[PDB]
RNA sequence: UUUACUUUGAAAAAAUUAGAGUGUUCAAAGCAGGCGGCUCGAAUAUAUUAGCAUGGAAUAAUAGAAUAGG
RNA sequence: UAUCUGGUUGAUCCUGCCAGUAGUCAUAUGCUUGUCUCAAAGAUUAAGCCAUGCAUGUCUAAGUAUAAGCAAUUUAUACAGUGAAACUGCGAAUGGCUCAUUAAAUCAGUUAUCGUUUAUUUGAUAGUUCCUUUACUACAUGGUAUAACUGUGGUAAUUCUAGAGCUAAUACAUGCUAAUCUCGACCCUUUGGAAGAGAUGUAUUUAUUAGAAAUGUCUUCGGACUCUUUGAUGAUUCAUAAUAACUUUUCGAAUCGCAUGGCCUUGUGCUGGCGAUGGUUCAUUCAAAUUUCUGCCCUAUCAACUUUCGAUGGUAGGAUAGUGGCCUACCAUGGUUUCAACGGGUAACGGGGAAUAAGGGUUCGAUUCCGGAGAGGGAGCCUGAGAAACGGCUACCACAUCCAAGGAAGGCAGCAGGCGCGCAAAUUACCCAAUCCUAAUUCAGGGAGGUAGUGACAAUAAAUAACGAUACAGGGCCCA
């Protein structure tokens, strides 16, 4: 049997 | 000493765990449970070293003692739990299923399963005999007891368990082509298929396993698992196989 | 208690100190690359002698041996990757032939010699310790930097040097001001 | 003080070890326990992990089995009549595994008129020996149990070759 | 024929040693995972003697109801 | 040794010789000591002696609160929040330190337990209906009982305790409550009903017993008709089962939290969920004890040793968790040795390892990991699953603290810090945040451990300057 398929980003902010 | 002792070096703990040497003093000592201790993968090892969900012991006994963390079906709270070889460990808050089953470097991986694989786990029929009562009992690698076997298990065969009620749903015998994994020595985490069971009275027996790629190499029986007939595992495997 | 942490000397003293061919050969070496002490010259020869003693014995095996096509791939990967040897140049017969020369060249004080951000080794020196150098985007103030062949052509002046940009030093300012002033 | 380690007995080739360690408890010995006719007086011991032990200071009745007929009864001790271990332990009447006693021969005999119904005659017929003995009324017996370690006197009755040596050494 | 002897395979903890990768700012070090299937990555090695299994024609011992008798 | 320098005569060459120049490591010591990373701390063969302080305690919803404890409330009607103290349970047998003793001993590798104990973890595992005084507690038994607490007191003094009064349990001691299964005549022909003949736990000890031409007929074409009937190991008196008795003889839930679902004949009736803690036996796990074979430095100016008081082996017994001269009684005369037994020395804990070396070798290895032994020196023990424990106890020897002289209290080879001299060397520092460990347990505790401080132990990198112009002068440098 097939094991189980493989399966959160990067957020940016400029202040200042 | 007097008595048993209650603390490891982390230079004495088993290499495969990959515990950082400079990290500090001691590593975690498993306790006492199915599977023996250098065989097996404490549950704190498991969850912060090899999973990252928790950055140090606390927030592993936090989440233990959430009870979101099943191995074998049951809820444990023990963070040194000896998790071992073909163990499920579930996480339902996260959807997850692991079944714990050593890469070709010898390492346990981190093996990603469905919910219906989940549902049963297989086990070595270590010892066939009968118990109190004339009712005839078997034990299993990771010390289940049971009862009203089918009369053709024996010794060396491996038994598909269920875990919600723990019964014997099939079974494997020991027979040469069978598949076979190998759980000791230089070539541990290696799958391959049986040629011979080279038999030694009062010694060690000797089992002979061919590859995919034809390679043949020894092992002794105690460090044989089957795990299905070639060409059809009746579990999922790890990447590679357990080529090399 | 903790596991130990290893060591080892980068060293070693010479088999005879005291040559006046040595002696000649070291001053020759420290004077045109500017070398502190004897300490860096035997160091680069300790390391040379290591690299030069490993490929020997790669050398006494048979050819197309396991070891010897791995051993060897990967010490002239290194060799080739640091800039002491030359592409054309990859086999272990030539890197029984490498001199302490070329490490020497390899060294980040020379190179910033040579690509005219500095006009004397000393300057260079001088310009690494003071944090006025950076490769890439990192700021390097170790002479001793050994300079990869992708990393040489990104030397420059780092941003926050007075000479990459930045605002003049204190002896400027406090200059003009006693001047303002 | 009894202590059981190999460790102050001389080596096979005659060499004396010096004192390797002190004395371990897990190597431990404890008095003996000179088992006697008497009224029953036993008592117990904490012996290793949380098992016990019986000591069998005083006991006068015991379970004897007849073996040709396959059956037990209990019985009266009368006393030590031969040990072949030490023979003080008769003359002091010790009660030890192998000692030969004398038993009463009253259950054994009325079970044999119940089921026999004579005091069928073929089976009745028992070895003439023992026929000797109920007739005198005391019956040759030979401690199975360890009085020491269980807290029992059950034996088994001596017969045929087992008896006619006994009797013989008598 | 058996042994000695020799080849090969298991076994000989970890740490240490040799070795592969990695811009800890360099280095002494530490370290095993990256991209969205990619045929990417410690590939690893190492131990005189004792025991176990295994292929051996020579060498050195050890054997014979060997070419015996009527 | 090499290399380098010098001496060997009236001088120069060529030889030959002599003196000094090699090396890391180790001990001691002198001077200097700015920055970053990192890391160690033995030594009088004195395992010699120690003031003071700390280093092992522990409570969840879930064993026991009328603290005359605290706070609460719909202002309390057995209790209910939180909770000192004490009982109870668990731990203290891990960790840390040191190398005194130890020469087939420890230890390394490799075997065995069909030779035995094993708290805890994990998985299984126990309806016995009935059996005269039913004259009957199971809608739940006692003090055969006490602490904490109230109160009266002794002693100079200690983690000293006497008498009296109280009250609890998962402490201690007792003790119960119309079942299931075989066949089954007769009806009925199935989803069948059942007149009745039968059978009924564990634990301990002993004895005995078991454990090894149906190639047909019919049939619906399917199927039915008769027979089988333990398993494992190389190997067993193994596993298991059975019969007869036996026991100062056990066990078979008189325990606790949360919550209030389902049936009705409407009764504080019957039934019922999710957990904790206990309990017999087996297996597993952590362990422990013995154990098979090979391997240790110097010594032969140590050649015979062991055996009277066990030395080798046989039988029986005692003892133990258990094998075994481990011990006892009786027996024999055995056992090792020039292939070095036995004795003596060892500034002898063993090993993984470290240094050197071209290779063979030689030396070191208290010291970060494993294993063994010890806690000033002998001897003996309670507890507990586990100790011959010493931050548990008792005696003796040597020391040594207090004293009212009547007595009491001792073990830093644990963390700091002192003495051992009249000559010297880390802080009586902070913390449980990281590591893991103990507990009733997320939370409390941990000189284990971490953080920082402190003689250049051993190692890595590396500052103390770089860039110009101007002026003046003719000698500077190398060989011989
Ligand atoms: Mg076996
Ligand atoms: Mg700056
Ligand atoms: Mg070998
Ligand atoms: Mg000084
Ligand atoms: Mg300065
Ligand atoms: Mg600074
Ligand atoms: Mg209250
Ligand atoms: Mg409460
Ligand atoms: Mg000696
Ligand atoms: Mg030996
Ligand atoms: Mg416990
Ligand atoms: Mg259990
Ligand atoms: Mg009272
Ligand atoms: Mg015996
Ligand atoms: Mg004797
Ligand atoms: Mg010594
Ligand atoms: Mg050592
Ligand atoms: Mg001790
Ligand atoms: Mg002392
Ligand atoms: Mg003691
Ligand atoms: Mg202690
Ligand atoms: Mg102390
Ligand atoms: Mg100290
Ligand atoms: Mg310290
Ligand atoms: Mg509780």
């Amino acid at each position: 049997p097939r094991a189980a398929k493989k399966r959160a980003k990067g957020k940016n902010l400029s202040f200042k | 000493a007097r008595g048993p002792k209650k603390h490891l070096k982390r230079l004495a703990a088993p290499h495969h765990w990959l515990l950082d040497k400079l990290s500090g003093c001691y590593a975690p000592r498993p306790s006492a449970g199915p599977h023996k201790l250098r065989e097996s993968l404490p549950l704190i090892v498991f969850l912060r070293n090899r999973l990252k969900y928790a950055l140090n012991g606390r927030e592993v006994k936090a989440i233990l003692m959430q009870r979101h963390v099943k191995v074998d079906g049951k809820v444990r709270t023990d963070t040194t739990y000896p998790a071992g070889f073909m163990d499920v460990i579930t996480l339902d808050a996260t959807n997850e299923n692991f079944r714990l089953v050593y890469d070709v470097k010898g390492r346990f991986a981190v093996h990603r399963i469905t919910d219906e694989e989940a549902s049963y786990k297989l086990g070595k029929v270590k010892k066939v005999q009968l118990g109190k009562k004339g009712v005839p009992y078997v034990v299993t690698h990771d010390g289940r007891t049971i009862r009203y076997p089918d009369p053709n298990i024996k010794v060396n065969d491996t038994v598909k368990i269920d875990l919600a009620s723990g019964k014997i749903t099939d079974f494997i015998k020991f027979d040469a082509g069978k598949l076979v994994y190998v759980t000791g020595g230089r070539n541990l985490g290696r799958i391959g298929t049986i040629v011979h069971k080279e038999r030694h009275d009062g010694g060690f027996d000797l089992v002979h396993i061919k590859d995919s790629l034809d390679n043949t190499f020894v092992t002794r029986l105690n460090n044989v698992f089957v795990i299905g007939e070639q060409g059809k595992p009746y579990i999922s495997l790890p990447k590679g196989k357990g080529i090399k | 208690p903790r596991a130990p942490r290893t060591y080892s000397k980068t060293y070693s003293t010479p088999k005879r100190p005291y040559e006046s061919s040595r002696l000649d050969a070291e001053l020759k070496l420290a004077g045109e690359f500017g070398l502190k002490n004897k300490k860096e010259i035997y160091r680069i020869s300790f390391q040379l002698s290591k690299i030069r003693r490993a490929a020997r014995d790669l050398l006494t095996r048979d050819e197309k041996d396991p070891k010897r096509l791995f051993e060897g791939n990967a010490l002239i990967r290194r060799l080739v990757r640091v800039g002491v040897l030359s592409e054309d140049k990859k086999k272990l017969d030539y890197v029984l032939a490498l001199k302490v020369e070329d490490f020497l060249e390899r060294r980040l004080q020379t190179q910033v010699y040579k690509l005219g951000l500095a006009k004397s080794v000393h300057h260079a020196r001088v310009l690494i310790t003071q944090r006025h150098i950076a490769v890439g985007k990192q700021i390097v103030n170790i002479p001793s930097f050994m300079v990869r062949l992708d990393s040489e052509k990104h030397i420059d002046f780092a941003p926050t040097s007075p000479f990459g940009g930045a605002r003049p030093g204190r002896v400027a300012r406090r200059n003009a001001a006693r001047k303002a002033e | 003080g009894i202590s059981r380690d190999s460790r102050h007995k001389r080596s096979a080739t005659g060499a004396k070890r010096a004192q390797f360690r002190k004395k371990r408890k897990f190597e431990l010995g404890r008095q003996p326990a000179n088992t006697k006719i008497g009224a029953k007086r036993i008592h117990s011991v904490r012996t290793r992990g949380g098992n016990k032990k019986y000591r069998a200071l005083r006991i006068e009745t015991g379970n004897f089995s007849w073996a040709s007929e396959g059956i037990s009864k209990k019985t009266r001790i009368a006393g030590v009549v031969y040990h072949p271990s030490n023979n003080e332990l008769v003359r002091t009447n010790t009660l030890t595994k192998a000692a030969i006693v004398q038993i009463d021969a009253t259950p054994f005999r009325q079970w044999f008129e119940a089921h026999y119904g004579q005091t069928r005659a073929a089976s009745a017929k028992i070895e003439s020996s023992v026929e000797s003995q109920f007739s005198a009324g005391r019956l040759y017996a030979c401690i199975s149990s360890r009085p020491g370690q269980s807290g029992r006197c059950d034996g088994y009755i001596l017969e045929g070759e087992e008896l006619a040596f006994y009797l013989r050494r008598l």
